[PDB]
């Protein structure tokens, strides 16, 4: 049968996914924050541009 | 520099002198979309169109009717003993395990040897019978008319008719578009794709047409799908035809109908056999409607069953801004697209909404 | 009083137009509908010369209006007709305006009421020419658009709106401006005085 | 058999979702609740480009933040200027449907895609300044959804036969095929560094490949119906994802767990596109009830409206150095912000 076939395929690569490391979350969210704190200089859509800098006014 | 600046504005002017032009040709023609079922005859509309209004329309489409050969004789003798009641004819045993060896391979018998002997099928008694009653198998609907007109065209390509072209079924790669000249704006008739999806994603982006055509078969009650066993192929047709109506996307959009296969539906019913009160129960009770024109080449047992299968379709419609219209075709007879066409111009978004101010 | 009630009430007509102040067809009635304030004069002309300025002022407006709405109405009527299609307004006052400041006039007593400084006396030809041959292409055009929903109501009940209010607002006025006797010099003022209304109803 | 294979299939399934529920330690709101919304953010129209006839499907800014590609549904490709509002091109096509756009980091090529299944590449700077049809790739079925560039001679594509294909413009054939989806795929989005890429099918799941090897690496399905658009966050460990219902969520790589859902009441329809900003800070999306909204990555509420397309937003993108925001539309009219 082809589903018998086509399902153990199927079973070989779940077993794959199984053994993947994983880490906490709380580290893992504790990196966003930290990686948004250190670009808030370099993004205009936030604080507004002067007049003379931005190059659409 | 001011040199740049003035390229610059002068390439801006001529595109935008282009793109005025090109506006005009656009606000003008009328597209028209095609669906319907598999195997059903969408395909064949649009090569009539270009046989008909278009004066332009070799080698390459001489072989399709070869490899069609091969392969409605296979299904014929393949499904002889396959068949649940015996129906098995002794001429031409030595050539039937010959069948079945040619019956999967790339190449075919391109020699004469093959035509000689597969023509003797075609007169043996044996194949006749099975061919009688093809509702439990799958056949291809053009097989008659390829079979009887053998070795014809197997001697040599002797450029093969429009007619005996028509007739060659080829699947779709992709989408087909055809833009025919008229003395009016050129129109845009385009076939919905190659493959049936449930999902049907893409109708999302067909929201301007002007006006949609459904074709859809009518000498089909007593087959089942593709997918054996299914449901009548009447039936897959009608849910479809429902699904499409209520729709959210297409809201203000007209349909024409279509109900092809008039001739093949005219020798089922004459010639007894499966009846359509065995596989429809609530025909029984029908009566033909007053308001009826029957044209005057059909005896009138058999106009009590064209206007039924209209009943089923024309009563989803007036169930649920949308209209709806019935015609009758038979798209192989060049006259008949004509006829209708030139008469479904008339009064589509012609007269008809075509007072668009408040009544 | 009365006047000024009417005052303030023909002030409130031009926020109508003025509120509605896009495609093809809506490209004419753009001027239709754009297209007075010395109705009083104490029961005016502070100027000679200054007078006849408004009578051919009315005159141009009553008479570019009439050409519009007849423009709009066979184009409406032959595009419905037919399937797949393929400088009034500066010749009407043209004509109109002209003969006003043109010293195109016509009693001894008349005279006198020109020297004395808001008498009117005169172009009944300008009249036939503003509304009976308009009118004449209005009525025809309509006809066929009616048979046309016969072949295949709501129609009668908007096509009485738009022929029957400007009918009955001008057609009497017709009647008026040919009849010059037995008519009030007085009472003529009145018919002309509801023509400004049918600037208020678009 | 069939049963004893069904059956170790799902003895599997519980072993992840058991798993997956040790990682869980506290939700993002807990962590980041100590932190100042930025507060109301309002933003006009600087520019509006005109010169379309029919609704605009895709757009794609280029690598210098200046010109920008959009492809409508008449098939017509017009390189704009950002700054003059000058169009530079007007590229016919050989099929009116077109889905699909794309710029090249060199931008010396614009890839346009279409229901045609035929994934043509232009050519911009040649000689006699004239674009000309470099290849066309026919190998693939179904109609397709994106396209992108990782270099000047490779192409990644997505159709709906369930299918994700790296091609090679110069050989025109299939280096390698990705399979696995039960459904259409939709959109996708490469990796800042171009080493693994993502996909979102229509059967409430998105994936992870990888470019060079060729299979896949994890799975997530928390949603609840159709899958519309991807975009990574800018560090490359995390993507948003919008859904055909109104929840958008983000997901992380590391912990393979969605983290926040971004949702509201008073909203019913759809999304079409979503994509971050420089900072990873704002996540825009489109939507189907004519406009555009501003959400938080972090707070998840609705800072502020950009709207009056008056037509549903079918694009969207954000420039490089963070200096514009440009949305197409239906209604044939492109816009840019600031
Ligand atoms: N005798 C006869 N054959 C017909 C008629 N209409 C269609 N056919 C045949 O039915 C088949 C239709 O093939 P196509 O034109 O591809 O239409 P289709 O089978 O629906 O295929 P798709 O359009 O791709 O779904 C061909 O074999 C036609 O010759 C008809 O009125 N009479
Ligand atoms: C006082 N207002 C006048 C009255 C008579 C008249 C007008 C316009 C066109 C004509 O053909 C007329 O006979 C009006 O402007």
């Amino acid at each position: 049968t082809a589903s018998i076939a086509q399902a153990r395929k199927l079973v070989e690569q779940l077993k794959m996914e199984a053994n993947i490391d994983r880490i906490k979350v709380s580290k893992a969210a504790a990196d966003l924050m930290a990686y948004c704190e250190a670009h808030a200089k370099e993004d205009p859509l936030l604080t507004p541009v002067p007049a003379s800098e931005n190059p659409f006014r | 520099q001011r040199n740049e600046e003035k390229a610059q504005r002068e390439a801006n002017k001529k595109i935008e002198k282009q793109l005025q032009k090109d506006k005009q040709v656009y606000r003008a023609t009328h597209r028209l979309l095609l669906l319907g079922a598999g195997e059903s005859g969408k395909s064949t509309i649009v090569k009539q169109m270009r046989i008909l209004h278009v004066n332009g329309f070799k080698a390459t489409k001489v072989q399709d009717i070869k490899n069609n050969l091969k392969e409605a004789i296979e299904t014929i003798v393949a499904a002889m003993s396959n068949l649940v009641p015996p129906v098995e004819l002794p001429e031409n045993q030595f050539r039937v395990d010959y069948i079945l060896s040619v019956m999967n391979v790339p190449d075919f018998d391109f020699p004469p040897e093959f035509y000689e002997h597969a023509k003797a099928l075609w007169e043996d008694e044996g194949v006749r019978a099975c061919y009688e009653r093809s509702n439990e198998y799958q056949l291809i609907d053009c097989a008659q008319y390829f079979l009887d007109k053998i070795d014809v065209i197997k001697q040599a390509d002797y450029v093969p008719s429009d007619q005996d072209l028509l007739r060659c079924r080829v699947l779709t790669s992709g989408i087909f578009e055809t833009k025919f000249q008229v003395d009016k704006v050129n129109f845009h008739m385009f076939d919905v794709g190659g493959q049936r999806d449930e999902r049907r994603k893409w109708i999302q982006c067909f929201n301007d047409v002007t006006a949609i055509i459904f074709v859809v078969a009518s000498s089909s009650y007593n087959m089942v799908i593709r997918e054996d066993n299914q449901t009548n192929r009447l039936q897959e047709a009608l849910n479809l035809f429902k699904s499409i109506w209520n729709n959210r996307w297409l809201r203000t959009i007209s349909v024409i109908l279509f109900l092809n296969k008039q001739d093949l539906l005219a020798e089922k019913v004459l010639a007894g056999k499966s009846k359509i009160e065995d596989y429809f129960p609530e025909f029984a009770r029908y009566t033909t409607p007053e308001d009826a024109t029957p044209e005057p080449g059909e005896d009138p047992r058999v106009t009590r069953a064209k206007y039924f299968i209209r009943d089923e379709f024309l009563r989803i419609s007036t169930a649920s801004r949308h209209y709806c219209y019935p015609h009758f075709t038979c798209a192989v007879d060049t006259e008949n697209i004509r006829r209708v066409f030139n008469d479904c111009r008339d009064i589509i978004q012609r007269m008809h909404l075509r007072q668009y101010e408040l009544l | 009083g009365m006047g000024i009630v009417m005052s303030l009430i023909v002030l409130a007509i031009v926020f109508g137009n003025v509120l509605v102040i896009q495609t093809v067809t809506n490209y004419f009635i753009t001027s239709l509908a754009c297209a007075v304030p010395f109705g009083a004069a104490h029961i005016w002309t502070f100027g000679n010369f200054w007078c006849e300025f408004w009578t051919s002022i009315d005159v141009l407006c009553v008479t570019a209006s009439i050409e519009t709405l007849c423009v709009i109405a066979v184009d409406r009527y032959f595009a419905i007709t037919s399937p797949f299609k393929y400088m009034v307004w500066i010749v009407s006052g043209l004509t109109s305006f002209l003969p006003i400041q043109m010293h195109w006039y016509r009693h001894q007593e008349a005279i006198n009421c020109y020297a004395e400084e808001c008498d009117f006396f005169t172009a009944i030809a300008s009249s036939i020419v503003s509304f009976y041959v308009p009118l004449v292409i209005m009525v025809f055009v309509y006809s066929r658009v009616f048979q046309e929903a016969k072949r295949q109501h709501k129609a009668l009940k908007t096509l009485g709106i738009i022929m029957g209010t400007f009918t009955l607002c001008w057609l009497p006025f017709f009647i008026v401006n040919i009849v010059h006797n037995l008519i009030r010099k007085e009472v003529y003022i009145l018919l002309n005085w509801i023509g400004y209304v049918n600037s208020g109803f678009n | 058999e069939l049963d004893q294979l069904r059956q170790e299939a799902e003895q599997l399934k519980n072993q992840i979702r058991d798993a997956r529920k040790a990682c869980a330690d506290a939700t993002l709101s807990q962590i980041t609740n100590n932190i100042d919304p930025v507060g109301r953010i309002q933003m006009r129209t600087r520019r509006t480009l005109r010169g379309h006839l029919a609704k605009i499907y895709a757009m794609h800014w280029g690598t210098d933040s200046r010109l920008l590609v959009s492809a409508s549904q008449d098939g017509k490709l017009i390189i704009w200027d950002s700054y003059t509002t000058n169009k530079v091109h007007a590229i016919p096509l050989r099929s009116s449907w077109v889905m699909t756009c794309a710029y090249a980091p060199s931008g010396n090529y614009v890839a346009c895609g279409g229901l045609d299944n035929i994934c043509s590449i232009y050519n911009l700077k040649t000689r006699e300044g004239n674009v000309r049809v470099s290849r066309e790739l026919a190998g693939h079925t179904g109609y397709l959804s994106c396209c992108r560039f990782l270099d000047d001679n490779q192409i990644v594509t997505s159709s709906g036969d369930t299918t994700c294909a790296l091609w090679d413009i110069e050989t025109g054939q299939q280096t390698t095929t990705f399979t696995g989806h039960t459904g259409d795929v939709m959109s996708l989005s490469l990796a800042p560094d171009t080493r693994l890429f993502v996909s979102g099918a229509c059967d409430a799941s998105a994936k992870l490949w990888d470019v060079r090897e060729g299979m896949c690496r994890q799975t997530f399905t928390g949603h609840e119906s159709d899958i519309n658009a991807i975009c990574f966050f800018p560090n490359g460990n995390a993507f948003a994802t919008g859904s055909d219902d109104a929840t958008c969520r983000l997901f992380d790589l590391r912990a393979d767990q969605e983290l926040m859902t971004y949702s509201h009441d008073n909203i019913i329809c759809g999304i079409t596109s979503v994509s971050f900003s420089k900072s990873g800070r704002l996540l825009l999306a489109g939507y189907d009830d004519f406009n555009c909204n501003v959400w938080d990555a972090l707070k998840a509420d609705r800072a502020g409206v950009l709207a009056g397309h008056d037509n549903r937003v079918s694009c969207l993108g954000v420039t490089d150095d963070g200096m514009a925001v440009a949305t197409g539309s239906w209604d044939s009219f492109l816009k840019i912000w600031n």
